[PDB]
């Protein structure tokens, strides 16, 4: 399902 | 320090619109992601929206989608949240929130949050009614009496027994929506000898409508 | 999205004791990158939540060692070794593996004290009120412990006529007890066409429901 996206995981 | 400050809450009519701000001092705004989270009056959960830095990317669940829209002004250390067709289920405390930079996906800094109430209710004063036991109330030693403060808006109301001379044995239940209007009770417990022998009066005040009322609990 | 179910919803304790809160996501929490984004936050009466633990078991800067967290995939646990007064509030587990992020119903640390039976009182509607054509029958369940309680309204021996609003006071700072009020609103008319009104309750502390009652025609 909807894991958290690449962005948001950036930094 | 790191300090975010939410503001702009208040009362709005249903289907109304309103813009919350969040000012962010004590750090490099342009660096962090931020979000708005909120807490249901029954005290819950609540993610509303999230945005990157120099905000070219945003997320809104599907529910909030359409009612809520996040944005920022890195050029100004302010995040916002434009709201638009407020349902009453949107009433809640709105928090401003910072994401940890290590990307561990958790909020390291919250604000105090702004309140928001969506009601079309108009300012209505409450009706006060005494509550004598009629039926014993435990003709033991204690004898409980109450006041039903009913159907008024907006919150809050204040209630006291015997002008505040009565502090002990007094409970006051948090308010609740009786339709679009508030209702609340207050109770006092007193020694049987004490009443009906001596007076016992509940004072009620509802400043938003200029009301002060005293109501004598006379036996029945 | 994933339903964070915490347990229990309420937790009574004596300082010095230690506790364990469970939290159980619906889908698994391992993210497609090996990270497990389950966190724990505390909310103190009147403040913003404060993160305690992140990534299942990483203490945040300044979180005392009494606190610790562990778990895998769907099941997780928050543990507190000796509870301080400082440790009391509502605890929540959020997840971030799945978007949108979700938080659990929260779990409440509250003071343990001896069982206490509620003092019930029922009141007939006021004449002031009737005059207005509404009729509210109130029932006060006072100072009782533990928190759990149930209340049934009968009317002429049957269960209630709709407008039952319940209300809870929080745990009391002095005697650690709880209180509640239940109100049954009726039209004046449906009120006048029934004679017995029953406030009925059950709380472990009594083998049987406590019952305060009153007939309309005779005050």
């Amino acid at each position: 399902l909807q894991y958290t996206p690449s962005w948001m995981l950036v930094g | 320090d790191v300090k975010l400050v939410e503001s702009g809450g208040g009362l709005v009519k249903l289907g109304g619109s309103l813009k919350l701000s969040c000012a962010a001092s004590g750090f490099t705004f342009s660096s962090y992601f931020l979000s708005w989270v909120r807490q249901t009056p029954e005290k819950r959960l609540e993610l509303v929206a999230t945005i990157n830095s120099n905000g070219d990317k945003t997320y809104h669940p599907d529910t909030m989608k359409g009612r809520f829209t996040i944005s920022r002004d890195n050029a100004k250390n302010t995040l916002y949240l434009q709201m638009s067709s407020l349902k009453s289920e949107d009433t809640a405390l709105y928090y401003c929130a910072r994401r940890d930079s290590s990307a561990s996906l958790y909020f390291d800094y919250w604000g105090q949050g702004t309140t928001l109430t969506v009601s079309s209710a108009k300012t209505t004063p409450p009706s006060v009614y005494p509550l004598a036991p009629g039926s014993a109330a435990q003709t033991n030693s204690m004898v409980t009496l109450g006041c039903l403060v009913k159907g008024y808006f907006p919150e809050p109301v204040t209630v006291t027994w015997n002008s505040g001379s009565l502090s002990s044995g007094v409970h006051t239940f948090p308010a609740v929506l009786q339709s679009d209007l508030y209702t609340l009770s207050s109770s006092v417990t007193v020694p049987s000898s004490t009443w009906p022998s001596e007076t016992v009066t509940c004072n009620v005040a509802h400043p938003a409508s200029s009301t002060k009322v005293d109501k004598k609990i006379v036996p029945r | 999205d994933v339903v964070m179910t915490q347990t229990p919803l309420s937790l009574p304790v004596s300082l010095g004791d230690p506790a364990s809160i469970s939290c159980r996501s619906s889908q698994s929490l391992v993210h497609s990158n090996g990270n497990t984004y389950l966190h724990w936050y505390l909310q103190k009466p009147g403040q913003s939540p404060k993160l305690l633990i992140y990534k299942v078991s990483n203490r945040f800067s300044g979180v005392p060692d009494k606190f610790s967290g562990s778990g895998s995939g769907t099941d997780f646990t928050l543990k507190i070794s000796r509870v301080e007064a400082e440790d009391q509030g509502v605890y929540f587990c959020s997840q971030s593996t799945h978007v949108p992020w979700t938080f659990g119903g929260g779990t409440k640390l509250e003071i343990k004290r001896a069982d206490a039976a509620p003092t019930v009182s029922i009141f007939p509607p006021s004449s002031e009120q009737l005059t207005s054509g509404g009729a509210s029958v109130v029932c006060f369940l006072n100072n009782f412990y533990p928190k759990d309680i149930n209340v049934k309204w009968k009317i002429d021996g049957s269960e209630r006529q709709n407008g039952v609003l319940n209300s809870w006071t929080d745990e009391d700072s002095k005697d650690s007890t709880y209180s509640m009020s239940s109100t049954l609103t009726l039209t004046k008319d449906e009120y006048e066409r029934h004679n017995s009104y029953t406030c009925e309750a059950t709380h472990k502390t009594s083998t049987s429901p406590i019952v305060k009652s009153f007939n309309r025609n005779e005050c």
